[PDB]
Order: structure tokens, then C-alpha cells, then sequence
């Protein structure tokens, strides 16, 4: 009964375009960071912007270990690539 | 095009399953342009059409 | 079989399939990227039936 | 049955159990690819090739 | 065909199926014993014609 | 040196202090377990300089 219920990650609209191949917030850029996370019930991942900032979350029911884990490498991989912060 | 880090840390032959699955598409283009021609088989409206 | 394997998690990557494009002249060539999914397997099951 | 509790055990302390060995367990990439599965091809034969 | 046997009941040991449990960390391996019956079968039909 | 090797993390675990008991008469010893951290390094830095 171990479940997951908030896998949240907070960026700006320019390191997220930086991230999704210069794609905005609502879609998920297939050459993306953001794409390949394995779904069990409809997009894994979902992004949403407001006043500057983006959310990244992982959707209701694919909160997966597999997910989280996927996601947070994804996360450090491309900020490292991109020389962006990944502060804690 | 593949980058030599991305090359050299993958544990993988990146380079060859790239070129194999290029020859692939390219079969299967051609195959998708020859089997497209049913849309011309239509336009002939010669009564090829059931 | 992964006897002997020093593992737990056993990963094996997803390939996609590539696009084709009409080749222009004077123009360069189209480079395609995809990202790529993975499957894992791991080892979970430990049973045992003893006397 | 072996549920008497008036004699004494031997296991005290704590057990290295592949719980604690979080650290030391790795996560392997063996090699192999899972590759999508192929199209049948065949529309260059049914036609007049030149 | 027991004509040149001596006994009047036969018996016969029946056997189970043993189960099997998950080891736990830090748990002993449960042991099984079962205890079987047996099927006895009896020489009890003698029957005759006579005139 | 990991220049023969692949990946991009490299995982160096710890070790703790183990601790040492009196070994009473008539008494089993106590068995030793602990939970360990380990140590990742990232391969994240590449330089270049060109002519």
C-alpha cells in the first residue's frame, strides 16, 4: 500500500524550452528529456505553466518508482548537459 | 549524427542500430509510395473502384 | 538466465523507428534524434519449501 | 510443533539482508535491445520494375 | 491378487502436496509435515453356491 | 582513471565501523548489520579547445 503522492518539479518557461527541444509548456516534445517515460495509463508526464514558471508532474497513476527514478536522471543528465542548475 | 560522448559512455553500438533501422525506413518508404498509388487507382475513375 | 549475474534490476533498451525525408538540392541532409524508452526486469520472487 | 519458547536461541543482533545491501546491489545493462517488430514488405514485386 | 497372501486388511499410505512460502528477511524457512491416512482395504466378501 | 569504462555515474559505496563485543560464556555472539550510504560521481564536465 506504498504509494507515491506527489513527484513535483519546478522550473522556468526558458530552461524548460531549453529541455523540450524548444517546444512551450502544454505538449511534450518527442526528442525531449521529458519523453520515453514508460506509461501506464496515458501521458506519464505532464507540464503546465503559470506566470513564468513551469511544473513538471508525474501523472495520477504512473507514479512509479520507475518513473520517479527515470525522471530525476532525465532532470540531472540534461541539466548537466545544459549547464543548468539543478538546485536542491 | 552521433556524438562521440554520448558514443564513448553508451555501453551500446548506437551507430549500428541507427543505420540499420535508416535502411529500414528507407524500405519501408518505398514500399508505403508503391502501395500510395491506390489513391491514383482511384483517380482514374475508369470503374477500378469497389 | 542470470545466474551468477551481480544484479538485482536487469535493463534492456527500447529502439524506435527512424523517419525519411526528401533530399533537396543545395540543401543539407535532415539529421533525426530519438529518445528512446527502456524495460526492466527485476528480481523479486524468493521462495523455498523446506523439511 | 517448534513453538516452544522455554529453550534458548542462537541468533542475536541483526541480520545482512540484501535490504541493507542497497549499496552494493547494481543495476545491470546486459546488452540486448528490444527492437520493434518488422513490416512485411512487399509491394516492389507486384509491380513493373525498371 | 493377494491368494498367497496371509493378511485380511491392506494398507496403503496416502502423500499430500508440500507448500510453498515466501522467504522473509530475517525469518527461518517455515518446515512442513504433513500427517497422511492411509487407505485400508479389507477381505471381507465370501460368498458360495451350493446344491 | 575510468577511461576504459562506460557510463556517466560511478558508484563508490561506504563502509562503516563494525563493533566489537565480549563473547560471554554460554552466550551467542551478536550478529553485525548496517545500513551503508554510498558515494556518486558524475561525469559532467567536457572541455574543448579548438584551432
Amino acid at each position: 500500500a506504498i504509494t507515491c503522492t506527489a513527484c513535483t518539479f519546478t522550473m522556468t518557461d526558458a530552461e524548460f524550452a531549453i529541455l523540450n527541444e524548444g517546444v512551450a509548456a502544454p505538449t511534450i516534445d518527442p526528442r525531449g528529456s521529458f519523453a520515453g517515460l514508460q506509461s501506464l495509463s496515458g501521458a506519464p508526464i505532464t507540464a503546465s505553466a503559470s506566470a513564468g514558471t513551469t511544473t513538471v508532474v508525474v501523472a495520477a497513476s504512473n507514479r512509479n518508482d520507475a518513473n520517479i527514478r527515470t525522471l530525476a536522471q532525465r532532470l540531472r543528465r540534461a541539466a548537466q548537459a545544459n549547464r543548468i542548475t539543478f538546485t536542491a | 549524427l552521433i556524438e562521440d560522448l554520448g558514443a564513448m559512455q553508451s555501453s551500446y553500438d548506437i551507430r549500428q542500430e541507427y543505420t540499420t533501422e535508416a535502411g529500414y525506413a528507407l524500405s519501408r518508404m518505398m514500399d508505403a509510395d508503391i502501395l500510395g498509388l491506390r489513391a491514383a487507382v482511384k483517380g482514374l475513375n475508369n470503374g477500378s473502384e469497389i | 538466465d542470470v545466474t551468477g549475474k551481480k544484479g538485482d534490476r536487469f535493463h534492456i533498451p527500447n529502439i524506435g523507428r527512424a523517419s525519411v525525408f526528401d533530399k533537396l538540392p543545395e540543401t543539407p541532409v535532415q539529421l533525426q534524434a530519438r529518445q528512446e524508452s527502456d524495460f526492466y526486469v527485476d528480481i523479486d520472487k524468493y521462495k523455498e519449501s523446506s523439511f | 510443533a517448534l513453538n516452544n519458547t522455554t529453550y534458548q536461541g542462537s541468533m542475536r543482533g541483526y541480520a545482512v539482508t540484501k535490504s541493507r545491501l542497497d549499496s552494493f546491489i547494481p543495476e545491470v545493462w546486459t546488452g540486448e535491445v528490444l527492437r520493434a517488430l518488422n513490416q512485411n514488405f512487399v509491394a516492389s514485386q507486384y509491380v513493373k520494375t525498371l
